[PDB]
């Protein structure tokens, strides 16, 4: 996409990730894992509630009936209200088409940067104890057990802890 | 060894249009465009006035069907397909700008006029086309003046309402167009008639046209109506030899209400702030495809079905 | 050892407007607005009907120019400045909604009334304003009513036409207004004058009027037109003495069309779906800058002379 | 600009690509050679024939006279009916501008990201075995023949095969 | 050994709306929407012409209060409330049609009838209404037309106007409507009365009307104006038998002006290019919140009192 | 935001800089102090002064007067002039409020692109000499004076005279 991350270099999604919108999935000696991320997923979740926000806000215009519904108009002026009434619509009508796509585009972009936001996060976290996959993934060149891998997750991961041991196994 | 990031996906998404695409695939997305029409006047906290078979006009002048409304008070006022305004042949000039000035009204009260007549006139003019208690009577607002004995020729009369209210009230007269001139005659009599009406703002002549006309109800003659508003202060002066549909009340319009044309049932389990045809629409979004005529606040008239805004980021299956 | 990334450019790029700079260069653009009009009516598929120096009205009364435009189907309408409908001077009262109600048709038909009159009544009354192979005529979809002996009085004649079709008709008469007080006494008489129509819907009474004017066509008399709408069933009355021009044929207007105000050249090898006066506009852009006055399947007229879109990155210059 | 890629980081673009919109040029031992990438040119390309298949879509949204264009309309009602058709067309035209101005600024920032996107592609290709000027371009620390430029241009790349003599010269 | 970046932030930063937040703090912003409006006309770089106490009706007929402005040429016009339009009762037919006509146009000329009558014809009537020097006076384009002697009757009298300038003229005439049927036989006649109007481009008939009313300025009887444009090189006729008073000299307008109507003071060092009935609008600003109703160059009414633009960039607070 | 720099690994800015809207701060042995960047400064300013010349712009759409301020109108034909008003008022109200909306937010995340650039344009830059902690501040490896802080803000920084310096601290 326009920030490349979604669809991007990240093949897909997890449909397993139910319990939020970003998550890790991370492997180690002990096993497998799994859990979400609540900033990336709250500021996607709390963006489009205000955008659906704007939607919902009515207008307080009043409109009577100048068009009689059963009895018959002057026939000039019935004309000049038929024209005006369809110029009306013809607005409303590609006006809302607009707003759909313009919100649409722009809601998909903004779900794609909060992606590589995290990323960009969890990148400049791992320093040089780590170096990326191209998949969108992190090889970490040193043994990272599952206390550690939330001290990331919790951010509170130091670098200097892993530094000597990370450096070495990345030049043998 | 290795920490891995990634988004959510579901097995069935939804598709929206984009700048760049018309074809994606979202995760999760909701609509805009309102299709969903409940076919009731949702009228709960509203004091709402049917109208049944009586149409606006019709509650000035005095119809037999519409006897029930001709006074009340309301902040909305429904109207119905089919709804009877003459029960004698005719119409009045401009109805429209007349009809759609009641459904804007908030309540009408009626005043009478305070008009004598003399001993050659019989003000007790009816009709078989309106019908009241099952025999024959004369639209309630009015009163149709005919010599008292036939051929003997209607006297020119002077009859003047005048107006003491603060407010401004509509006065409502009717004209006569005979079907013969041998029937002209024995009505109003030989004699040339025209009926003049002056006040301040208003002044019009207008001559009863005599000939041959289609049945309508059973009847060849018919009654066009006129319409006016006086000032307060102001004075109404009539000057006739026969011909004129005298008022013995005038209208005079409350406040300000809302006038709804739909034929839909009534309800007052639900309320709308949106009315149609067919209806009331209930709904939050701003757009809707069911009709371009409306009335109230209402979402705005689209011509696309559905316009679906997305909720969620793409979509990719696993 | 060494791999560098970039992008395509362009030496003389193409300038845009954008939301943050006034004069902005890329690759490639293209229009939006339409600038390029064509000259001509593109008539291709559509089977249309050329009135030229005639007038829409003039074919339902049957002014000398239409004798060909009586009777026929089109699916559009095309109208040519200074054109004719009054042979004799005059004008149609509620001109415009009845030229816009026969533009918005799609096509003409005819029905002839057949209406008798007595023996002291001539109904072959003819003007030399409207000409037809050089000898006097009249109207070809009217009769003008005069007393047999030049100075009597007109009978009380009464015509009504019957609606015996599933679908609406439209009457047209004409009314004489005179030059000089001795015309109405020798071709309708010394009694007085007065002509009542009726039908359901519609009923009305309008008298001769005399006075002197200006000579249009060498003609100093005047004949006005009035049309109303005979529905399914109902039947239309005349009742008069003279001063009448009676109709010797009705119209019924089939189906739609498409109706253009052009003074332009027909193409039938050219295709089209919007008009405007000065011929066709053919384009899939969305805008124009040529003219708000348009009819038909037409794109959006703006104030702007040229707006481009980008279609293509950034033009970097070396 | 958005993205700082075209107009950014890089100096310039290149006048002589006739083939694609985003390439690759390489400087090795056996000379230079021109080639654009497929896949990163038709994602901008196909981006653009979709705003193009937007701005065709017929408006058959009929219109038919309501001012004679050849004789006279009433005073009062024909005025009225100016004030309506230079509001309808004031609003059509700011609604013209507004659209080119807004969609130039995307396809603009659309560009500029559809590179940077392949130049984060091939970064992670190379990944160790390359290093960034600012210019923007990679400079490959191992020997990379024609046959190895294939490769990172057509995916195919294996930094496994050619990590250990990268870090040698690095660090020296 | 270290080096940092960042991004400056005020201390009171001001809250905009953006897409997706309702409140968003920003270093700075300003307002696209004007909410002041100065109470005073700014008429520099303008010739303008103060109606004052008269209306622009008043100019083409000759009310005592327009006698200061009978002719004259400008660029913009300007309308006071309570302005005296006719000293005289009456009103004219489609008055704001023609008071528009006025506002349209930048001057008026004045060129003269030349209208001679028999000599059973007094045009020297006059009127108290329209006070002149504490005397008897009529309007100053219009010459009142009644018999000579009181209880003669009126002559059938045919007059002309010729329109021999490359430009159109504005005619103008009034149909008089007795008070009753013994002022009608007083002045006109006991003759049948009738008013027609004849030219190529217009026609028309009236009849005056009997009948008694309230006194407006003293005054129960009434006249109704009516008016149309003699095209270049047409001719225009009145036939009238009595009861319409004929025009001296006819109306003549020029160029385009600017209609402004508001009562506030005029100020002639401030220049301002778009008006409304409260004062004057002087902005930069795309949007207005301050009146609908406006006249000019102007920014487009919206129905916010307030829309900021983020001038700066998201304010963090440090 | 989108850039994930103006309230996103930048924790906030500076009060204290009145001299510009992006800027360094720099932290060595002979003390700390402050100099504003001049580049990326107007870069911002020159998008927002677009915007801002872009909409005070006045077209002249002269609109003649249709109902009278003192005369009565017309009732039926009220209605027809009641009824497009407030259409179109409802209109530029909607339109006014939706490039407002618009606008805004571009220019939020216009100003995330320039602090990105200017973020991206250092890192490139300084190659290997240095590391990025993640809160928007990068360390060297080795000892800057006031010339050496100076150099990367006027943008004459050489990489590799502290290339083998910077890469031994590094390592140890
Ligand atoms: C098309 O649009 C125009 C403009 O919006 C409408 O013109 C308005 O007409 C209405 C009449 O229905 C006017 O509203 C009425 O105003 C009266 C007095 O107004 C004065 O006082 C106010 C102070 O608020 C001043 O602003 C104003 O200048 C006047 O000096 C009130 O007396 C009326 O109240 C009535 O209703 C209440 C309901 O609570 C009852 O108590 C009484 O019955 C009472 O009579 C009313 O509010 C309005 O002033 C006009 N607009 C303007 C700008 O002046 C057209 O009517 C409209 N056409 C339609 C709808 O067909
Ligand atoms: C302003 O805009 C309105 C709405 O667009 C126009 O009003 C329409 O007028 C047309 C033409 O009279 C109507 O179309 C007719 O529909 C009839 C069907 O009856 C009902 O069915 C429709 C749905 O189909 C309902 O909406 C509604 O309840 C209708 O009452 C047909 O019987 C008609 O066909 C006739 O003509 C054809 C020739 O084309 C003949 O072959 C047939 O025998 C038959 O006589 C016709 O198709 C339409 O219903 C009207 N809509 C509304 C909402 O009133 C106005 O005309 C327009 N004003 C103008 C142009 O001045
Ligand atoms: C609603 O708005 C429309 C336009 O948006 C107006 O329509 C125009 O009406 C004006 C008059 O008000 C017309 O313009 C005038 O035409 C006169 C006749 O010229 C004809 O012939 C020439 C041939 O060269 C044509 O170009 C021209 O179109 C005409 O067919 C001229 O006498 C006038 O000239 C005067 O003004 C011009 C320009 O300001 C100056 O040179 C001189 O001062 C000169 O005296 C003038 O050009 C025009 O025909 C109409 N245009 C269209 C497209 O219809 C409506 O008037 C308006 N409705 C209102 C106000 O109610
Ligand atoms: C067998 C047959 O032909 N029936 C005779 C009838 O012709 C006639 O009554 C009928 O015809 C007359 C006129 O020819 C009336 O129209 C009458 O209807 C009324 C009506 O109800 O509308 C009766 C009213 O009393 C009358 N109103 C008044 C007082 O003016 C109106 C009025 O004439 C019209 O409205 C004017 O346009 O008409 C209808 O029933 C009767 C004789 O009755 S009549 O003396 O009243 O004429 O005889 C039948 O045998
Ligand atoms: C100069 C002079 O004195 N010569 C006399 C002629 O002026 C006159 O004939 C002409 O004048 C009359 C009006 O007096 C008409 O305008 C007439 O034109 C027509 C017309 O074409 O419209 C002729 C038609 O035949 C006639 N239509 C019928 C059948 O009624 C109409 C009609 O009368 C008018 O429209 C009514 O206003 O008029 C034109 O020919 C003749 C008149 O005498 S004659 O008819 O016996 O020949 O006398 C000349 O001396
Ligand atoms: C105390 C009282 O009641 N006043 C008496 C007046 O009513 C009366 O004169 C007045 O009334 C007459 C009609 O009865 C007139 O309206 C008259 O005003 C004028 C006017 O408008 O200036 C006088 C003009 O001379 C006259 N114009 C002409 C030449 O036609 C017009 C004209 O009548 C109307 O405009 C036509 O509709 O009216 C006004 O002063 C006098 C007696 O005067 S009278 O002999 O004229 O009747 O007595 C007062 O005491
Ligand atoms: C109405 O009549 C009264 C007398 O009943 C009178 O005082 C008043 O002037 C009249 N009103 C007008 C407006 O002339
Ligand atoms: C009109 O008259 C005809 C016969 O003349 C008749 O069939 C028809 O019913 C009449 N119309 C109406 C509406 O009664
Ligand atoms: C999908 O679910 C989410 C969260 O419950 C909601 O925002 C969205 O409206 C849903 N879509 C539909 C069509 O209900
Ligand atoms: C732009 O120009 C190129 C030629 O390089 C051409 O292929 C393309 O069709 C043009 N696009 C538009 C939209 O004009
Ligand atoms: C904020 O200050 C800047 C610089 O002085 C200026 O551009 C802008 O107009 C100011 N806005 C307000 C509301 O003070
Ligand atoms: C006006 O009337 C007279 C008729 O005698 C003449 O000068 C002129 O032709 C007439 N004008 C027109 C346009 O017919
Ligand atoms: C740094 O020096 C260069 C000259 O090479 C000059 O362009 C730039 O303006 C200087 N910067 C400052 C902050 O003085």
């Amino acid at each position: 996409g326009l920030f490349g991350a979604i669809a991007g270099f990240i093949e897909n999604g997890w449909e397993g990730m139910v319990d939020g919108w970003y998550g890790f999935r991370h492997q180690n000696a002990q096993g497998t894992g799994q859990a979400a991320d609540y900033k990336s997923t709250q500021a996607a979740i709390d963006q489009i509630t205000g955008k659906l926000n704007r939607l919902i806000e009515k207008t307080n215009t009043e409109f009577e009936s100048i068009e009689s519904e059963f009895s018959e108009i002057e026939h000039q002026i019935g004309n000049v209200i038929n024209w005006t009434k369809d110029s009306i619509t013809d607005i409303w009508t590609y006006q809302a088409e607009l707003l759909v796509a313009m919100e649409n585009q722009h809601t998909i972009d903004m779900a794609d940067s909060e992606m590589l936001n995290l990323y960009e996060r969890v990148r400049k976290q791992l320093r040089q104890n780590a170096e990326e996959d191209g998949k969108g993934c992190f090889e970490i060149y040193h043994a990272c057990d599952d206390s550690c891998m939330e001290s990331i997750r919790n951010n509170t991961y130091d670098h200097s802890q892993y530094r000597e041991e990370a450096l070495l196994n990345r030049l043998n | 060894d290795k920490i891995c990031l990634g988004h959510h996906a579901v097995a069935n998404g939804t598709i929206v249009k984009t700048l760049t695409n018309e074809q994606e695939e979202v995760t999760n997305a909701t609509e805009t465009v309102e299709s969903t029409s409940l076919d009731r006047l949702c009228m709960k906290g509203r004091s709402h006035k049917d109208l049944g078979n009586c149409h606006p006009i019709g509650m000035l002048i005095g119809t037999p069907a519409c006897d029930l409304h001709l006074t009340g008070t309301w902040d909305t006022l429904i109207e119905r397909e089919n709804a009877i305004a003459y029960c004698y042949p005719g119409a009045t000039v401009n109805e429209e700008a007349l009809r759609q000035k009641i459904m804007e009204s908030g309540g009408i009260s009626k005043i009478s006029t305070g008009f004598t007549y003399g001993s050659s006139i019989n003000s007790a003019g009816t009709t078989k086309a309106c019908m009241r208690n099952g025999g024959n009577s004369f639209y309630a607002e009015l009163k149709w003046l005919v010599s008292k004995s036939k051929g003997q020729n209607f006297p020119q009369t002077t009859n003047t309402y005048r107006n003491t209210d603060t407010a401004e009230h509509l006065i409502m007269w009717g004209i006569h167009h005979p079907s013969s001139t041998q029937e002209k005659n024995d009505l109003y009599g030989t004699q040339s008639l025209s009926i003049s009406v002056g006040s301040s703002t208003y002044q019009s002549n207008f001559v009863p046209v005599v000939g041959a006309r289609p049945q309508v109800n059973g009847q060849s003659g018919r009654i066009d109506f006129h319409w006016t508003l006086v000032q307060p202060g102001d004075n109404i002066t009539f000057s006739h030899n026969g011909g004129l549909i005298a008022p013995s009340r005038v209208s005079k319009l409350i406040g300000r209400g809302l006038g709804i044309q739909s034929d839909a049932p009534i309800d007052n389990n639900c309320e709308s702030k949106c009315f149609w045809r067919g209806g009331s629409i209930n709904t939050r979004l701003p757009f809707q495809n069911l009709s371009p005529r409306t009335v109230g606040q209402c979402p705005k008239y689209v011509n696309k079905k559905s316009l679906m805004l997305a909720t969620g980021m793409r979509n990719v299956p696993e």
